[PDB]
């Protein structure tokens, strides 16, 4: 239950991650 | 010239159309079409079409069913039709096609 | 030529306002329409018909001004200055709420007048009419409300009145007596009117920022106002845009036009159809299983119930001074309340 | 062979594929996901919520009893608050469905998907290479989205009054709102009931107008693409009545006689409309309310005559006596 | 109420009926062409 | 006999018959409700 | 039998959102 | 088409088909019934609604029986 | 090809497949009236009229049967409140068999015009396009609904060889389909008097028959026809859709 | 076109006189009633 | 609650009729274009 | 004439500058001296009741209607 409240933070961070590295890239 | 067709009072048309006059079964009924192929209407001006006036001395015979044509914004043609339907209106306008043929030349054409 | 010829030739010149043989009908009667809104909605008492003031001369302003409607012992009286009524005074034709019904009726012949105005200028320059066809939306809207339904009712004292806060009032009224929208040809009037301010925002929008002549200067010399526009924007930037944002699209310009036509008008027509159907009072008010459940096991508690509550609540408390010739007196002990339950 | 890296920003920055998705559609997509697909399992199945703290839920699910026109997913319950509350603010499941924080889960992933949407339809317009602020149109929805379920919650404090998302839920709340702030009587949705009216009106306008206009189009097309010259006949011709009439005044209106400002007047009415109530319920929310017209009428002798809004605020007491359970002696109240 | 609709399009086809085809009926079918050119 | 002339296919395009799927199946899907009451 | 056609039939009109994307007509 | 012993008897009765009868011809006339019939109209709905009053005339279920 | 809401625009220059065609809507109304009867009847009870009338049991077209004199049934019940009658052939089941039978005549007629659907009569005389003379046509249908509605006010309706009408006293305590004399005073305009509906029919059927026999021998004028557009047969439905609303406004008013 | 000969009874000038003396007339009204003492 | 029988035949044909006839004219249609 | 110099010539002042104060100020007296009270049969601002009762009128018939609002009018209800 708190390793479901870990895995959020990884798994919406590494979205985050993709939006913007992409929007560095452009 | 004794014959012109106007689309605002008093303002003449330099642009000539050819004209298809065809038949309706023996002569007393049928209809012309006018092709003016870019005319000068279509470039310049604000002012409205009314409809197209084809005047002569025998009057005025005004007719509605005139169309633009326009390719990709840029109005380049206008075709407009006069649809009559007794023979009365036919003698009258071939009078008055007679005038403008003449006038603006040249000759005419038929097939059977 | 004959002196009918030379009036219809006489009607139909050129010129700023169009008369017209439909102008025979639409300007007289629009006048006297919207002329005695204006005199009754600024002299006319309804102190006698409901037991209000609705006009500036006693005290209101813009949004609580009105002209009434009759009261309800008048039945469907048409309320004719010359009726058995009024008999020729002027003041009782005012008192008695007689003035209503010549706005309604004089107001509907101009809607009649104007429907026959488009059709014979349409045809006068020869193209379709579809914009008078669109026209009998409203025309259907005003005749099942303003006049069909309190023909269903037993008198116009419920039908509504020419005014801000009267239709206001109306909205509340329909609310708790017949829960209307609850009805599913109202929710087919809201999709429809909703509908048709979606396209006419995302066209506007998609056209405005398609246009041809972004660069060099313009190659359109024309319009031509009456083609609209239509020219000035490239069908294929628009399509191909639409095409993935949302993942469908018009690739006809001429259906997408008609879609336009289409969605509110189809919208009006059906919501005409709903209220002249409340017009004997039949009304989707309640969902009989979701009733049954609630009496048998009283623990059940839906949004639903809460809107019946609340609408036993309109009803209770407005009751007495919106219908004051029942003279319905409450006491306070029978009104419904939340810290009773 | 291209650095897999660049195959994936090729792939995504792609306008060649079906559905564009674009760097915001990265964070539209799991957003959207979560959103619907709690909403579809929450409109069906989900357990009752009390939602006013009190103990006794209401019902929002088809399974329980309910159809469709009946059902909606029910806000959190009135000990939440304001504060956040996840999964991992319970300590179980069933008090979390208790709570009602699906409701909250789905509000909040639906708000963040529709500002990247906004965001996706600037992009493709940028990338080929159209003009911008078809999104700027987009926005009058986005502020009423946030008005209803964000703005208006805070002011109020809590998201017990937000709107519930269903049919009979969304009039309740109309009801309910009509109630306390009076807002028939508040100017900026009359703007936008005229924008949407004005709206309604100038849409089937264009559309009949536009449609008996157009004889025929036509372009050549192709095997996979379309032609050269988009071609179309229209006429041209008009009478002086409806010039006198509406011309003149929808050309005095645009202050120019370009029709070019014709579409721009069709995209502007509803939008505006819509941004000036979106300001209502905005500002509603900080408890400023409409008009209420009392006694505004009164003989020489001290006594009320009624008006047309007295009607109005009896039912308003109707209403809003019904909508407190709390006490007898609410005495000046909200907040 | 429906019926009144009915009543409106029709007569709209009727008194449009050469606006909505291409051809007026006060004429006969179309036979031969004449021009005039330059 | 022999053929009548006035005889004319009737034609169906699949973006026609999507929204018409559509229709129908919104419509029931608002009028079920009603129907069961 | 109730809750059974209002999820039936909305499962109807997302399969008719796929086609409608995916197997669309070409234009022609 | 075929010829048949009941087509031929009433061929007569639709051999016209398109015939008018020269300018306005009897079209006065039908103004003067379409004005009566206007008048008509507007007597019986008033007495229908009790704002045209008739004596020997009550507009009730009274007198039924 | 056609559009699916144009599937009707052949039989417009079409006399003979458009006459099929009415045919076949006669027939399948006919068929709808026998079959409701049918079912109405099969699920009534007449037991007890008194404290459960049949508008109570909702029957939709049994009570338009009671109005002009059915009153019976084959089985013998009565809806009067007697028991023990015999209304002769003429029940509520006889008329139902006799609507049934006339539907599949109906049905035939319809297949023999469609079959036989080109004859010289439809044609014009002068160039074999579909010729209709619609003013003729409109004053001898006239004058057909003249001879009926002249004969249903002076034979049924004042029984002198029907079976008359219902008629009431205005509490609803016993009524029963009687003769009824007509009144031509201001009295007949009146529309709680029977007898104002009999003179309405006698005299609008006697304006029937002359109007009828006017149509026939006057041609229209010309510029009402090119006006009015007429050998149109789209004319003809716009007015007659326009007359039929107004009825149906009336009707259900009263 | 519309040349200009036109009178004093024309019909746009029945036009701004059935609407110009009751507007004016009725902001005299309304005028005065601001000066109620009720 | 209750589960009407009326209801479930209302609905089965309010989508089963107009469905079966869109599908048929398409399928017909196609089988014109060769 | 136009609407684009209708406003410009001799006409417009030598007429209206006089004729526009005269009626404004009828519409003024209309008022001011009470007299609309008595057209349309709008109560004065301390006659909405009589002093005999304190109810509300509404006529309750529609034939008889004239004498019972002139009844209540009596009695300045
Ligand atoms: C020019 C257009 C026009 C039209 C179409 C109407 C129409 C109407 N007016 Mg009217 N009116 C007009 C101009 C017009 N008016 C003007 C300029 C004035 C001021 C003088 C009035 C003054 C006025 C008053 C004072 C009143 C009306 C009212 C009414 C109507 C209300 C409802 C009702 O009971 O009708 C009933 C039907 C009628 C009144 C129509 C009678 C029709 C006639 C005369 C037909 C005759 C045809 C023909 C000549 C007969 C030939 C016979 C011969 C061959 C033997 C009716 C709809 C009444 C109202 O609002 O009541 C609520 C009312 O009291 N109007
Ligand atoms: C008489 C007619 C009438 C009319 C025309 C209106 C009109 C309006 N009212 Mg209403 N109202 C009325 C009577 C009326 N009212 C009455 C009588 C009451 C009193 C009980 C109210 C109470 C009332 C309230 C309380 C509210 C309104 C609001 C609104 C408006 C807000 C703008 C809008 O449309 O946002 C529509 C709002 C949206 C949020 C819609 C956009 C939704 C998004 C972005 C969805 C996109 C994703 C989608 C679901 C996925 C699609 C997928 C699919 C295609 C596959 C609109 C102006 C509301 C407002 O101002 O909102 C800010 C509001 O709060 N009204
Ligand atoms: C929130 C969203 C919303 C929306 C989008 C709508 C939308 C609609 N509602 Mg509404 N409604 C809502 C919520 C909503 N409602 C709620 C919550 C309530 C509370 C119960 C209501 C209560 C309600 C009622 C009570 C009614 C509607 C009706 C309608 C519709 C009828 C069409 C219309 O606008 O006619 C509006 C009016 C017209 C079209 C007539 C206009 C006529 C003209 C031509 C006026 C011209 C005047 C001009 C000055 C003349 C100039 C002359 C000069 C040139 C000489 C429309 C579909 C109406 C309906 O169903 O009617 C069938 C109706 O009676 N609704
Ligand atoms: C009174 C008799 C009547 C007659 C003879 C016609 C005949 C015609 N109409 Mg019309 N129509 C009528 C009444 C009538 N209509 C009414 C009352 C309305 C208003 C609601 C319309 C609105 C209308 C429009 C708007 C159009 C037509 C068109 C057509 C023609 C095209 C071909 C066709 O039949 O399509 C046949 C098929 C359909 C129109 C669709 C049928 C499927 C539907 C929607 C109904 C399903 C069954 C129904 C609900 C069962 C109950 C019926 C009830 C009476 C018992 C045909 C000439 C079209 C036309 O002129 O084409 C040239 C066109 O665009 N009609
Ligand atoms: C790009 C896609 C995307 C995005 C942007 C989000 C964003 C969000 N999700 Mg999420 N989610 C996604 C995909 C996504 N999700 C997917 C695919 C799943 C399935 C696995 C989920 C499952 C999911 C659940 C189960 C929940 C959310 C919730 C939430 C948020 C709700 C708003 C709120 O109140 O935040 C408040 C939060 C903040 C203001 C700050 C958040 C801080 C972050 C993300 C990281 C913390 C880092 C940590 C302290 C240090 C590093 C730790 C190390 C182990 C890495 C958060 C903003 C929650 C929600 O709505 O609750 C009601 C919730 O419970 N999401
Ligand atoms: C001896 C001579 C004579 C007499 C005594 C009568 C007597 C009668 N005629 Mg008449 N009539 C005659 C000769 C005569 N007629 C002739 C020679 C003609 C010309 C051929 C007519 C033309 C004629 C017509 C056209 C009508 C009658 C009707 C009637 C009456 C029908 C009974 C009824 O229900 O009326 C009570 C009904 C009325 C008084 C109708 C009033 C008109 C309107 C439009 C009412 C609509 C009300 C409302 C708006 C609808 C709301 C609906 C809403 C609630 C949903 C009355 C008995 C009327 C009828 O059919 O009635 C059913 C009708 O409209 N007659
Ligand atoms: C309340 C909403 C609403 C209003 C106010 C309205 C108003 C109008 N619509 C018109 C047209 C249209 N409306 C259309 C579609 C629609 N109209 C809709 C909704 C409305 N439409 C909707 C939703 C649609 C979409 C289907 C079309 C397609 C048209 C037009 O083409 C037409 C137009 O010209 O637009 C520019 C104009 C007709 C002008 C005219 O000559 O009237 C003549 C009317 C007369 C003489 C009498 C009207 C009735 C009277 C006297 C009584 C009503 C009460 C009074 C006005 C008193 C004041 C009332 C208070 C409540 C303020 C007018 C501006
Ligand atoms: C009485 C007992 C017997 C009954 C038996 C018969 C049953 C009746 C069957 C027929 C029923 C009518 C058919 C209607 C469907 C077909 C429509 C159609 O084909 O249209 C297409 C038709 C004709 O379209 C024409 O098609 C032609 C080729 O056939 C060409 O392509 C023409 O160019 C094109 O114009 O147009 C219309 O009908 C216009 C209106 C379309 C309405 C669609 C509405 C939008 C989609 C649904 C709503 C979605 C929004 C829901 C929001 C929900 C939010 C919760
Ligand atoms: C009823 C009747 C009648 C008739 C009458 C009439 C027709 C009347 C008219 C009336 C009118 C017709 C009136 C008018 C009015 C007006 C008004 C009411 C106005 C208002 C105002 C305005 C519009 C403006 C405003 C403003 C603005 C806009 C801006 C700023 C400034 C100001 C504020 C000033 C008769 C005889 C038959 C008899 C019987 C009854
Ligand atoms: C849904 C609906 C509707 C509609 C419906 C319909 C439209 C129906 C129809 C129905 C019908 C329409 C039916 C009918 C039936 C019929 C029948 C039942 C018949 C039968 C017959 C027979 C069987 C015959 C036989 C025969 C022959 C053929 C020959 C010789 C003789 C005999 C008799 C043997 C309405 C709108 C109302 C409303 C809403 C809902
Ligand atoms: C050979 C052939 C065929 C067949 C044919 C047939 C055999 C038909 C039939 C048909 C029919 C089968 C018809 C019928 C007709 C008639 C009728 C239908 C009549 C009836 C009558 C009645 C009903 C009357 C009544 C009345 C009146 C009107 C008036 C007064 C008195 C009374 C009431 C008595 C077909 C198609 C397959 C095709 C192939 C070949
Ligand atoms: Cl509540
Ligand atoms: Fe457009
Ligand atoms: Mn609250």
């Amino acid at each position: 239950m708190e390793t479901l409240k870990i895995t959020v933070y990884i798994v919406v961070t590494f979205f985050v991650l993709l939006f913007v590295f992409g929007f560095l890239s452009g | 010239a004794m014959a012109e067709i106007q689309f605002i009072r008093g303002i003449n048309e330099e642009v000539v159309p050819d004209v298809r006059l065809t038949r309706a079964r023996d002569g007393s009924s049928g209809q012309a079409m006018f092709y003016f192929d870019n005319p000068k209407i279509v470039q310049e001006g604000n002012l409205e079409v009314t409809g197209m006036y084809m005047v002569d001395e025998e009057g005025e015979i005004v007719t509605r069913d005139v169309n633009a044509k326009f390719i990709n914004g840029q109005p380049v043609a206008i075709e407009a039709t006069y649809t009559m339907r007794s023979p009365q209106e036919w003698d009258r306008f071939i009078r008055f096609m007679d005038r403008y043929a003449a006038s603006h030349g040249l000759g005419f054409q038929k097939s059977e | 030529r004959g002196w009918f010829d030379i009036l219809d030739d006489w009607l139909k010149r050129d010129r700023f306002v169009f008369v017209g043989w439909s102008g025979i009908l639409l300007f007289p009667c629009a006048y006297l329409a919207l002329g005695g809104w204006l005199t009754g909605t600024t002299f006319v008492t309804s102190w006698y018909t409901h037991g209000l003031a609705s006009s500036y001369l006693e005290g209101c302003n813009f949004l609580t001004v009105a002209v009434s409607t009759p009261a309800n012992s008048m039945g469907h009286s048409l309320l004719l200055l010359w009726g058995p009524e009024a008999q020729g005074d002027f003041t009782r034709w005012c008192q008695l709420g007689g003035l209503w019904t010549f706005i309604a009726l004089h107001g509907a012949f101009g809607l009649i007048g104007f429907m026959l105005r488009q059709f014979e200028i349409a045809r006068l320059v020869g193209v379709r009419p579809y914009n008078a066809i669109a026209f009998s939306a409203p025309i259907a809207v005003f005749v099942s409300v303003f006049l069909i339904y309190p023909l269903g009712q037993s008198s116009w004292f419920f039908a509504p009145s020419f005014g801000v806060a009267a239709i206001f009032r109306f909205l509340l009224f329909f609310q708790g007596f017949h829960n209307w929208t609850l009805n599913p040809f109202h929710m087919m009037g809201v999709a429809g009117v909703l509908g048709g301010a979606l396209l006419c925002a995302i066209h506007g929008a998609t056209v405005e920022n398609t246009l041809f002549q972004d660069g060099e200067g313009a190659s359109t010399f024309r319009a031509f106002n009456p083609t609209q526009a239509e020219e000035t924007y490239s069908m294929v930037t628009a399509n191909r845009f639409w095409s993935q944002i949302f993942g469908i699209a018009f690739s006809n310009k001429r259906w997408l036009h008609f879609f336009m036509l289409f969605v509110p008008v189809t919208g009006l027509w059906m919501s005409a159809i709903g209220v002249v159907g409340l017009a004997l009072n039949l009304r989707s008010y309640d969902f009989i299983s979701q009733e049954i459940r609630a009496a048998e096991d009283p623990e059940f508690e839906t949004f639903y119930t809460k809107n019946l509550l609340l609408n036993e609540g309109i009803r209770a408390w407005m009751a007495p001074q919106d219908q004051p010739h029942e003279n319905f007196v409450f006491p306070e002990e029978v009104l419904p309340r939340g810290n009773a339950l | 062979s291209a650095n897999l890296w660049e195959r994936f920003c090729n792939w995504v920055t792609s306008t060649d594929n079906r559905l564009y998705v674009g760097w915001f559609g990265v964070i539209m997509i799991p957003t959207l996901l979560a959103a619907t697909i709690c909403f579809v399992i929450a409109f069906i199945a989900a357990p009752p919520v009390d939602i006013d703290g009190i103990r006794e839920p209401v019902s929002g699910s088809l399974l329980y009893g309910n159809n469709i026109i009946t059902g909606a997913v029910v806000p959190s319950s009135n000990a939440i608050g304001l504060h956040f509350y996840p999964i991992w603010e319970a300590a179980s499941l069933d008090e979390w469905l208790y709570n009602g924080g699906p409701y909250q889960l789905i509000i909040f992933h639906f708000l963040l998907g529709a500002s990247c949407y906004m965001g996706r339809q600037w992009e493709l317009s940028y990338r080929l290479g159209m003009r911008p602020w078809i999104c700027v149109a987009y926005s009058a929805p986005l502020a009423s989205a946030f008005a209803v379920f964000l703005i208006y919650p805070i002011g109020q404090g809590s998201f017990s009054d937000g709107m519930p998302l269903g049919i009979s839920g969304t009039f309740n709340f109309m009801i309910v709102f009509q109630a306390e702030h009076n807002i028939l009587m508040h100017p900026f949705h009359q703007l936008g009931v005229a924008g949407v009216f004005g709206g309604a009106l100038f849409c089937a306008m264009h559309g009949s107008l536009v449609t008996s206009s157009l004889i025929r189009e036509t372009t050549e097309t192709e095997s996979a693409n379309y032609g050269y010259k988009f071609g179309q006949e229209e006429e041209t011709y008009n009478i002086v009545a409806a010039h006198g009439y509406f011309g003149r005044l929808i050309f005095q209106y645009a202050s120019f006689n370009n029709s070019r400002s014709l579409h721009f007047f069709l995209a502007a009415w509803p939008v505006v409309g819509v941004w000036f109530t979106a300001l209502g319920i905005s500002t509603m929310a900080f408890n400023l309310n409409g008009f209420n017209f009392n006694h505004s009428v009164i003989d020489a002798k001290g006594n009320v005559i009624n008006t047309w809004a007295d009607i109005i605020n009896r039912a308003n007491l109707g209403m809003e006596v019904m909508h407190e359970r709390n006490a007898h002696n609410f005495p000046l109240d909200l907040a | 109420l429906l019926f009144f609709f009915g009543h409106i399009w029709h007569g709209a086809r009727t008194l449009f009926r050469d606006v909505f085809s291409g051809i007026d009926p006060e004429l006969s079918p179309e036979q031969v062409e004449w021009g005039f050119y330059q | 006999m022999e053929p009548n002339p006035n005889r004319q296919p009737v034609e169906l395009n699949r973006t026609s018959l999507y929204l018409g799927l559509l229709l129908i199946l919104v419509l029931a899907l608002l009028f079920s409700s009603y129907f069961f009451n | 039998m109730e809750t059974i056609t209002y999820v039936f039939i909305f499962a109807c009109i997302i399969a008719l959102f796929f086609f409608a994307i995916f197997f669309r007509e070409p234009p022609r | 088409a075929r010829r048949t012993w009941l087509g031929d008897i009433l061929r007569p009765l639709n051999s016209e088909y398109g015939k008018v009868a020269p300018g306005w011809g009897t079209t006065p006339l039908m103004a003067v019934f379409m004005g009566l019939f206007l008048v008509f109209l507007l007597i019986i709905l008033e007495i229908y609604n009790s704002t045209l009053i008739l004596d020997g005339v009550n507009v009730s279920w009274k007198a039924l029986g | 090809g056609l559009p699916w809401y144009r599937v009707h625009t052949v039989l417009i220059n079409d006399p003979g497949r458009l006459i099929a065609a009415h045919l076949m809507h006669t027939a399948l109304v006919a068929g709808w009236a026998g079959s409701m009867a049918l079912y109405e009847l099969a699920t009534f009870d007449p037991s007890d009229p008194v404290l459960n009338p049949m508008w109570r049991q909702g029957m939709f077209v049994l009570p338009f049967m009671a109005r002009l004199g059915v009153t019976g049934s084959w089985s013998g019940w009565s809806i009067t409140g007697e028991t023990g009658i015999d209304p002769g052939f003429w029940s509520f089941e006889g008329v139902a068999l006799a609507h049934i039978v006339l539907s599949g005549l109906l049905f035939l007629a319809a297949c023999w015009h469609w079959v036989y659907w080109d004859l010289e009569l439809f044609r014009d005389p002068r160039t074999g396009e579909p010729a209709l003379d619609l003013p003729k046509m409109f004053g001898i249908h006239l004058f057909l609904a003249g001879l009926l509605c002249f004969g249903f006010g002076a034979f049924h309706l004042t029984g002198l060889f029907g079976p008359g009408m219902w008629v009431s006293d205005p509490y609803g305590l016993t009524g029963s389909v009687q003769p009824v004399a007509p009144e031509w005073g201001p009295d007949g305009f009146n529309p709680y008097n029977p007898g104002g509906v009999v003179a309405h029919h006698i005299a609008a059927g006697i304006v029937g028959i002359i109007a009828g026999l006017f149509h026939i021998l006057v041609r229209p004028p010309q510029r009402l026809y090119k006006a009015l557009r007429m050998g149109n047969i789209e004319t003809v439905l716009s007015s007659s859709i326009a007359a039929v609303f107004f009825a149906a406004f009336v009707v259900a008013g009263t | 076109q519309e040349p200009v000969s036109y009178p004093i009874f024309t019909v746009r000038w029945v036009a701004v006189h059935t609407l110009a003396v009751p507007t004016i007339f009725f902001l005299g009204a309304i005028a005065a009633m601001q000066f109620i003492q009720r | 609650m209750e589960v009407n029988q009326l209801g479930l035949i209302a609905t089965a044909l309010f989508v089963l009729v107009p469905s079966v006839f869109l599908i048929i004219l398409y399928v017909q249609t196609e089988s014109q274009q060769k | 004439r136009p609407f684009s110099d209708i406003i410009t010539s001799v006409r417009y002042w030598v007429i209206h500058s006089i004729t526009i104060p005269a009626l404004f100020i009828a519409g003024w007296l209309f008022v001011s001296t009470g007299l609309a009270y008595d057209v349309f049969g709008t109560p004065r601002p301390d006659s909405y009741y009589a002093q005999e009762q304190r109810s509300i009128p509404l006529v309750t018939d529609r034939f008889e209607a004239k004498q019972q609002v002139e009844t209540f009018l009596e009695q300045l209800k």
